């Protein structure tokens, strides 16, 4: 009846003087009367720190405060496989509840290292220039990192339509299931985004936990956790996964104010200290785990947006430190309408080869080295002026090599594509014409493939590689097809 | 072209139930209630359950 | 300094810091009981104004107001220790305060094994209950009275609201 | 039921109110006020105080003083009636013109509509304004933000946009003075009734004001823009509306708030700001958009806070924001009223992928062509036309033309332009500058594009000449 | 009531009526009606205005070859 | 003695004992927490009560628990058997392998050692790296921070050098990777796994692994500090050895001590500090020496928060050092690996007496001509060139030659680099340099110097670059 519950003892701030119900379950989320559940953080003597999952307008005090019980845990299953949910994994979608009823813990950790296995994986995203140059490893944490939905957010898409490909084909490894979690990201926003992933369909494959530019703090807050406890289910049952966190700056901002109207202070930044530890203890989860996990992945992109490029910017410096390697975007590149706007430069996987694609890689491994001096010679070289025709050929290629890292967006690819276009660059056969065409080229060069060359593609695929005999009908195929394509 | 042409009927069929639903389900909620207490046995209900609480919670 | 000892409530301490103190001081000395009643005497023996009053009056030096308030009257029979904890929260204070000292003391040998569970109407009504054993049945019988709808209601008693609250 | 004075430290009002404490947001209104001072619960501090907040004034807080519970959060007025009035934050005729009923009165804590009740899907509110849709394209639901030189008949053209949008789109407006300068909506006032954008002989005018100028308390000044809305949400679901929502000036809330919140025993985080800022902005944001019927259009004048907008509270606006849009004075000067730089007036929600090719290419083509005229405009400050080919002087004059084109009259201020106004509508207006982009009127007049909505009168007027 | 199940006779029988009503289930009253009307008619808006309890018939046809 | 949690709040645990509070420091074991989880007395807060410290998390608990007194504080396994292992603070396998079977058994404490215990003044440990030892030389049994922002190549950067170094060294070493990430460390295990130094088939190694990573709750990680000074010291006199002392990072450390103090229901700091940060490290960095019965030569891996070295913290630090590494994030930036800013990695250690003057001069006319060129760099990076002196041209140039031959790509990994360019030989080191000096290399390429070894192969590639 009331048996055993507690009253409010003090409400202001969302923050919920509890009295009573004691003896509480450390974190264990517990519920007011109001509906809502609040987690009992803090465990005072005489009274409950409460945080509030949803929030204080409602509330009245002395009211009472009832135990759930129950820690922390977020629905786990599958069935979210097709699903948008809020944070504690309920719908939100409004097709009813996801069959997915199991809960678990959020309170996880990260496995150990005899657990883990390292990479060696690629991980496709379709966007070649993520792939080749950032390769790509399942399992990996590595950051997102770009300015204000410059395509950041659409990246993120592309790889998931490239994972439909996984899903689609049969994976099984590549079969990635994706966990966005969407931090902070307006209802519009999301709402906006989700109607096209499912209309990527790639919603069958993909939870999306979803903390839009409404919850309650500490809902943002969690909802990584949420995404967390899930992502970890499917690495470990060997199932590959694939989080999208974006963005943890809006968490970090939920959470250090959360501190913060706690009176608990921060540190740098404003933001207290082992959010570290938050961004760790989340994304160490993010694991590519040893056979006993099913060898599962879950692959974490986390989001940072920088702001303003800034990223010694403590809390980005943290995650930077976590992530072994960045993805940041030339943002102005973006501007220029550049898309992909990358800044390679500041696009590292520090890995860079267990997170490779050998067919790519047999071009591009190649080609990374190459362009990297053509982009060298892009920046170092700066004038009017010429030098010689290598790098001005660098540029020019180099530059026709750029379009090639562009992608109007939403148009990933599978590798051949890829690194058959690319075959076109890198082998000299396009140094030759010019962006404008290249594009063209490239539309050209798939449908001729696309007819023809399927063979080869075959091939390519088969072989998940390239072979030089590929390469001969290649070799062909670009010089032949670049006749067909002006003339 | 034909496909808005019954869709409106199962969307306006399905937002009017809806319609009924609450409005039933209000008004419905706000006649009866009260009768309730009068039965005292709402509160032995609760001294039911309370007392296999009371026994069968121990 | 001493040990703890703490009749059943016990309490949280906090203006029961003092309470506390004398849950584990007159427990010890077993002048549990001798306070326990004093302090209850108190309690009215306090509640006018007078020598008491006087405190409220910044200006009457807490000084003397210690030997007027506790020194001819607080002293009347309230005095073991217990003239000296007037005297402790009469320093500190905690006169206007003691009210509470005693509700949280007096939940002592008795109502120290007190009946807590939050239940509908008047509620509990600390007594004393044995958890091994059930003894809330019998009390409702006891009674066919309390208010429940006004006093505490179908939706918690039974949920008169939930039905509402699926919707 | 009844509050106390139990303290008062400024307009935090501690109120015991002491036959219960009402939820947050409950609106009471204080007994003994003369001055009817409105307290909101902020806080159930317990001992049955209630921290509150003033939203109004002070003085005979007569300590224990009866406070009464209205039961509710503010009720204002919602309905229809409001519009062509303005009302104080509480609703109330500071158009000082009796009555500003309505028939329903609302309790303004009304929050974040659910993600699936949205058309989740939205779509540009046309302008008209060639410029406007073109290089900001305005979404029905969306906020848009004005950045802008000032007082340059940004209200001026405000009033305009009421005359062709509010008027022409079936769009309402709703001016929420948010501590503005009283005056300068005084002024305005007379302005709008002189524009006729407000009327008073019919108050069928299309905006209901509402101000909560610098006179306001935060609190109030912070809350005139809930109120606002709850308005807006009115005309918006229930009359359907694509409501504009001029919001005058969000800065205003943000120095509201903020200021609140050191006092209010909150952190106001990163530079004073409020650590709340977006769950503010956030749960405001979610109450603007197109729902299923009607759009909640937020038309925001942003003050540019310290000219910075990394500017936490910028970088947060950021987020709030679909097209941003920068008032200019360098094309002010050009005579141009429009003073739209446009390369401030941007959806960040460009693309082609979005804001798809032709629109965007004609564009692509135009702020380059534009700016690489500009490139000319210094390369020519130098080496002067002459030495540069046709396709420059095309270019140039193309640009020119455009740049006029832009330019069309003003209704309003005639004293800018130099005349009343027009309304272009989107395909004229895009095939308009396509069309100067094919060249077609040779040359032929550009300053013909002055002033001048629709591409056409343009095109007739050159030849008036010619 | 509660007799849990009782609760459900509660609203039930009130639906045993308002179904037993007409429309079914009314007493929604006109006021229900023009709320209705408007989103019944905005929905034609999106949707177009003809055959919504018909079949829509259509044509064919070119303009040049170009 | 026996105490309740009484307050939890996060992992700072109010336990009001009920009794006897045993002095601040003892570990306790909680009564129920199966996650064993040791609670470290930290405060005796008064009337019985005491704040300890959860290592470990918290949920599940009731506010109620007993926690019964570990009786000491943390007693730990010692000696070798931990060699060779993945001990946590409490030794435990993170090898996960099961125990690490020790005679010996620790109290995670231990103090400075006596300054006359101490060797006073010690000598160089050369540091192989021709542009490092160059310019800063260690000294055997030495403390170095490499402050350098983690990550970068950064961590790349001392594995090389373990690579290079811990190889060529013999004794033991000791290995605490801290905060870092568990992935990182995963293959790194299995990569000294994979070298064998990490004996599959010696308990032992020469190389304990000790680990406080970042996914931890804090205590775990500040702790484990104290452990693998324990350890090392053990190795360190005990076992008499030359122990390489390797830390990644003590960054992470600080951190979680600056985390906690807030919480420690302490004020932070400035920063958010620990404010007992100096007292903190000074004992620590004291309980760190190389006496005489060994020598524990530290290599300490600083990350440093958004590379703020001013941030009082790495103010501090550097205290605690004899021997900086201070990465130059500009070069990094520059892909250079070697990175470093070498006007600010330093040691007074460099000498015409112990380095001899050679190499020692060497270095001051580069340091010297560096830290003139840099001075410029900028003037004349907007202020283009020439209306000047060329002479400063030749410096210029010169200076960056030697920038580039400073530079050794991450030989190893090839992976990350693709590339080799080897360890130069001191003496070769310090030919290399002033033969440039000499510069007679100029007329010569400039990434001829860039990631090599060997100034001869160098000029082999500078020829070579030259076509």
């Amino acid at each position: 009846d009331l048996e055993e519950t507690g009253r409010v003892l003090s409400i202001g701030d969302g923050i919920a003087r509890v009295h009573g119900l004691r003896n509480v379950q450390a974190e264990e989320m517990v519920e007011f009367s109001s509906g809502l559940k609040g987690m009992s953080l803090n465990l005072e003597p005489d009274n409950v720190g409460v945080v509030v999952f949803g929030n204080d307008k409602l509330i009245k005090e002395g009211d009472i405060v009832k135990r759930t019980g129950a820690i922390v845990d977020v629905p786990v299953g599958e069935e979210l496989l097709g699903r948008v949910v809020d944070a504690l994994g309920n719908a939100i979608d409004g097709k009813g509840p996801i069959g997915s009823k199991a809960r678990r813990r959020v309170g996880l950790k990260a496995p150990g290292i005899i657990p883990r296995i390292s990479v060696r994986e690629p991980m496709q995203t379709g966007i070649k220039a993520v792939d080749s140059l950032v390769p790509i490893g399942r399992g990996q944490r590595e950051l997102i990192i770009g300015d204000r939905q410059t395509g950041k957010t659409s990246i993120a898409i592309d790889t998931i339509i490239n994972q439909k490909r996984f899903n689609d084909g049969t994976d099984e490894k590549k079969k990635l299931y994706c966990i966005y979690v969407a931090i902070g990201q307006k209802r519009s926003t999301v709402a906006q985004l989700v109607k096209r992933l499912t209309d990527a369909d790639a919603m069958k494959y993909t939870i999306v936990v979803s903390a839009t530019a409404s919850d309650a703090a500490p809902l943002q807050y969690l909802a990584p956790y949420s995404g967390c406890s899930m992502g970890e289910y499917f690495r470990d049952n060997g199932k590959h996964a694939l989080i999208i966190y974006d963005d943890l700056s809006k968490q970090a901002v939920a959470y250090r104010q959360m501190s913060l109207l706690l009176r608990r202070p921060p540190g740098r930044e404003a933001y207290p200290g082992d959010v570290f530890y938050l961004h760790s203890r989340l994304l160490e989860r993010a694991a590519k785990m040893n056979d006993a996990f099913g060898g599962g992945s879950l692959t974490a992109l986390p989001v940072i947006e920088t702001q303003a490029g800034d990223v010694s910017a403590y809390i980005p410096t943290n995650v930077i430190s976590i992530t072994d390697g960045q993805i940041f975007l030339e943002t102005e590149l973006f501007y220029k309408g550049i898309r992909p706007a990358i800044n390679v430069g500041l696009s590292v996987s520090r890995v860079g080869s267990a997170a490779q694609t050998r067919a790519m890689k047999q071009v591009a491994g190649t080609m990374k080295l190459e362009l990297a001096q053509y982009r060298e010679v892009a920046a170092f070289a700066q004038f009017g002026s010429d030098l010689d025709a290598a790098t001005q050929q660098l540029l020019s290629r180099g530059v026709r090599l750029t379009e090639l890292l562009k992608q109007g967006q939403y148009s990933p690819m599978a590798i051949e594509e890829q690194v058959a276009v690319i075959y076109a660059g890198v082998r000299g056969y396009l140094d030759k014409l010019e962006p404008s065409k290249i594009t063209k080229f490239e539309n050209a060069f798939l449908s001729h493939v696309i007819s023809q060359h399927q063979a080869l593609l075959g091939k390519i695929r088969t072989d998940g590689k390239i072979s030089e005999e590929s390469d001969a009908k290649l070799k062909e195929i670009v010089t032949n097809f670049l006749a067909g394509f002006e003339a | 072209e034909v496909k808005n042409r019954l869709d409106y009927h199962i969307s306006v069929q399905n937002m009017m139930r809806q319609k009924e639903q609450e409005h039933m389900i209000n008004w419905v909620e706000k006649r009866v209630v009260q009768s309730i207490s009068a039965q005292q046995e709402k509160e032995t209900i609760a001294k039911c359950i309370a007392d296999l609480k009371l026994l069968s919670k121990k | 300094f001493a040990k703890l000892v703490r009749p059943p409530v016990q309490i949280y301490g906090i203006e029961g810091r003092y309470a506390t103190a004398l849950y584990s001081a007159a427990s010890k000395q077993n002048k549990l009981e001798q306070v326990e009643k004093e302090l209850l005497r108190v309690g009215q023996i306090l509640k006018e104004p007078k020598m008491a009053a006087s405190l409220l009056n910044p200006y009457v030096k807490r000084s003397v107001k210690v030997k007027s308030l506790s020194d001819m009257t607080a002293k009347e029979k309230f005095s073991p220790l217990t003239s000296n904890l007037i005297n402790l929260l009469a320093e500190n204070g905690r006169l206007t305060n003691t009210p509470a000292v005693i509700s949280a003391f007096s939940t002592m040998m008795s109502v120290h094994r007190g009946e807590v569970p939050c239940t509908v109407t008047t509620a509990s009504a600390l007594d004393e209950t044995t958890l091994t054993e059930l003894k809330t049945v019998l009390k409702s019988f006891l009674s066919k009275g309390q208010v429940l709808k006004l006093e505490v209601k179908i939706d918690p008693s039974i949920m008169g609201g939930m039905i509402v609250r699926i919707g | 039921t009844t509050g106390r004075i139990v303290a008062v430290i400024g307009a935090v009002v501690d109120v015991q109110f002491d036959e219960g404490l009402p939820p947050i947001l409950n609106a009471l209104e204080v007994q003994g006020r003369e001055t009817r001072l409105v307290l909101e619960v902020a806080q159930h501090l317990g001992e049955s105080t209630v921290r509150t907040i003033a939203m109004d004034g002070t003085e005979g807080l007569v300590r224990g003083q009866k406070v009464l519970d209205s039961g509710a959060p503010i009720r204002i007025p919602v309905g229809p009636e409001t519009l062509g009035r303005i009302m104080n934050v509480i609703g109330e005729p500071i158009d000082e013109r009796g009555p500003i009923k309505t028939k329903q009165f609302a309790a303004i804590h009304a929050e974040a509509p659910e993600f699936v009740e949205m058309s989740v899907e939205q779509e540009i509110l046309v302008t008209g304004i060639k410029v406007v849709d073109l290089l900001a394209p305005y979404a029905k639901g969306g906020k848009i933000g004005l950045f802008g030189g000032a007082g340059v008949g940004k209200t001026v053209l405000i009033m305009e946009l009421i005359n062709n949008v509010a008027k022409a789109h079936g769009g309402y407006s709703v001016f929420a003075g948010v501590g503005e300068r009283t005056r300068e909506g005084n002024d305005l006032y007379h302005e709008m009734i002189e524009s006729g954008v407000i009327n008073l002989k019919d108050a069928t005018s299309k905006v209901a004001l509402v101000y909560g100028q610098m006179n306001e308390p935060p609190g109030a000044r912070a809350r005139v823009a809930l109120t606002g809305l709850t308005v807006a949400e009115y005309f918006r679901d229930q009359e359907g509306q694509d409501v504009l929502l001029f919001i005058d000036n969000i800065f205003r809330f943000t120095q509201a708030g903020s200021e609140v919140s050191a006092l209010l025993g909150r952190i106001p985080s990163a530079v004073g700001y409020q650590p709340t800022l977006a769950t503010d902005m956030g749960t405001m944001q979610e109450r603007i958009t197109t729902t299923k019927k009607g759009s909640i259009t937020s038309v925001q004048a942003i003050y540019v806070p310290a000219d910075d907008l990394t500017d936490p509270a910028p970088a947060t606006t950021f987020a709030h924001l679909d097209a941003t849009t920068v008032l200019s004075r360098a094309i002010a000067e050009l005579g141009i009223y429009p003073a739209v730089d446009p390369l401030d007036s941007t959806s960040r929600i460009m693309d082609p992928n979005i804001v798809g090719s032709e629109h965007y290419d004609v564009a692509r083509g135009v702020q380059k062509i534009l700016q690489d005229y500009k490139s000319l405009q210094d390369i020519i400050a130098i080496l002067g036309m002459d030495e540069l080919s046709e396709e420059d002087k095309l270019t140039v004059s193309r640009a020119r033309k455009i740049q006029r084109f832009l330019s069309q009259p003003f209704q309003v201020a005639e004293v800018f332009t130099g005349h009343l106004g027009k309304l272009v509508p989107l395909k004229e207006t895009i095939k308009g500058f396509q069309q100067i982009l094919a060249g077609e009127y040779d040359h032929l007049p550009e300053q013909a594009f002055y002033m001048v909505g629709p591409i056409e009168e343009a095109v007739a007027k050159a030849d008036k000449l010619a | 009531l509660d007799p849990v199940q009782k609760l459900f006779v509660d609203k039930i029988r009130e639906y045993r009526t308002k179904r037993q009503t007409s429309g079914g289930p009314v007493d929604a009253g006109p006021e229900y009606q023009q709320d209705l009307d408007r989103e019944l008619f905005k929905l034609k808006q999106m949707y177009g205005k003809a055959d919504m309890n018909t079949f829509p018939n259509f044509t064919f046809e070119d303009p040049k070859f170009e």
